[PDB]
């Protein structure tokens, strides 16, 4: 993450990010409506760290210090580029309409009014086909990828001091490799509860009410659809085991 | 200190959510509480032993059959939430999340948790549950459904006032230890 907006999202709420003098102008619901708002991108940037990690820290580590045979690299790290360009993209828009927003002579105060647009824009057309291939592809290569970390840490020498020596510092605390791929296939899920609670309090604007209501809708198709979609791949799986489903 | 993984599971409204952010939260949630839960490592010294216990929700994974189990993979101790305020939360734990959690962490020590404790005595929620022909869950009828699943062992907390909450947390590091 950029320090810019690490310090932006750096409060527990909206209602601690913003100035007590901007705070008191606003009704408790406004305020509600905010603080979920501001939860749903904060999480968000916090899973396109979780992204970068994993393609700067790991995989390119792995690539130009360690001597790992082709394909190696790759399963332990299924679709990264992909879903960094999906979140990173999904990030830029969230947080431009929070910068769009801001008043004159701020860079903390500012209320999104009209966020469902923007969720419905996401969730739907080639964004939401391309986020419902991805997912399907990751998610059925979950479990291969914590087998293939488990079999390198256990044999390998040098695999094992690079992984102890990037996952030292306590930045890095809850994000070593297993953690960042079950951080990445839990993301989806946490997008129906964060759109519902933002729409309990969005009733003041009946078109962002109904935005809402058809976001959280697409969310749950998107859903449907990757959850019917997954197949655990497991490495050296014999045909006759695959029709046998 | 060695590395375990917890994983709590329960219905939507169990409250297993609330529990995680209270006990990870330096400073109580006075000003709003969390939609949602990440991941969090906690440094816990329990009988001795200094553990970095890793901590997971399944918040969302409910009506995903194919989404939810990826979050099993080496879990060392499970937490089976259900809500004291809903009997009917009690009443799918034997055979919708028992029946799975023994499939997917085979000898993984389950803990059974009853939350929201301080409901109990809340006469709010014994007048809304009459009306249904309901009361809140029983100690006994905690301690039996632990009994009759195989639970390691049943215990009660209240996210909202913190009683229990790290009691639940240390006996479950405890669980994890157990060879
Ligand atoms: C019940 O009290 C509160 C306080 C702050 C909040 N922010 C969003 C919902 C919400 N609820
Ligand atoms: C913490 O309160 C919450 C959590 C998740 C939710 N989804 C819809 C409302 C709602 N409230
Ligand atoms: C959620 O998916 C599954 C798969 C196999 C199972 N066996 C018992 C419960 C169960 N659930």
């Amino acid at each position: 993450s950029m320090e810019m907006d690490e310090k932006d999202f750096a409060a527990d709420s909206w209602s601690l990010a913003v100035d007590s003098s901007f705070l008191q102008q606003h009704k408790k619901e406004v305020m509600k409506q905010q603080d979920v708002i501001y939860e749903l991108i904060q999480t968000e940037l916090h899973h396109v760290r979780t992204l970068k990690i994993m393609t700067r820290l790991f995989r390119t580590g792995m690539l130009e210090e360690l001597h790992l045979e082709p394909g190696v690299v790759q399963g332990l790290f299924p679709c990264v580029d992909e879903l960094s360009d999906i979140h990173t993209r999904f990030l830029s828009q969230l947080l431009e309409r929070r910068r769009q927003a801001l008043c004159p002579g701020s860079t903390r105060n500012f209320v999104i009014h009209r966020l469902g647009d923007l969720l419905i824009s996401q969730f739907s057309g080639p964004s939401a086909e391309q986020m419902c291939k991805t997912y399907s592809e990751f998610c059925s290569r979950h479990s291969k990828a914590l087998k293939l970390y488990k079999e390198l840490y256990a044999r390998d020498k040098r695999f094992q001091q690079f992984i102890r020596k990037v996952t030292r510092p306590a930045v890095l605390k809850r994000h070593g490799v297993q953690e960042c791929i079950l951080l990445v296939t839990q993301r989806i899920t946490k997008y129906p509860l964060l759109i519902s609670r933002i729409l309990q309090h969005s009733h003041g604007i009946e078109e962002e009410r109904q935005d809402l209501t058809t976001a959280l809708g697409l969310v749950k198709e998107l859903l449907s659809n990757v959850d019917e979609g997954i197949y655990q791949l497991e490495k050296g799986a014999r045909l006759q085991e695959i029709y046998n489903r | 200190a060695i590395r375990k993984k917890l994983v709590i599971v329960g219905d939507g409204a169990c409250g297993k959510t609330c529990l995680l952010i209270v006990f990870s939260k330096d400073q109580f949630p006075e000003v709003y509480v969390p939609t949602v839960f990440e991941n969090y490592v906690a440094d816990i010294e329990v009988d001795g032993k200094q553990v970095e216990l890793a901590l997971w929700d399944t918040a969302g994974q409910e009506d995903y059959d194919r989404l939810r189990p990826l979050s099993y993979p080496d879990t060392d101790v499970i937490l089976m939430c259900f809500s004291i305020d809903s009997p009917d939360s009690l009443e799918n734990i034997p055979e919708k999340w028992t029946p799975e959690v023994k499939h997917f962490c085979p000898n993984v020590p389950i803990i059974l948790v009853g939350n929201k404790k301080d409901l109990r005595n809340d006469e709010h929620t014994r007048r809304e549950l009459a009306k249904m022909k309901q009361e809140p869950v029983k100690p006994e009828e905690g301690r039996d459904m632990a009994n009759r699943i195989g639970a390691f062992g049943y215990m009660e907390c209240s996210a909202k006032t913190k009683d229990g909450v790290r009691e639940v947390f240390e006996m479950a590091t405890r669980a994890a230890l157990q060879a």
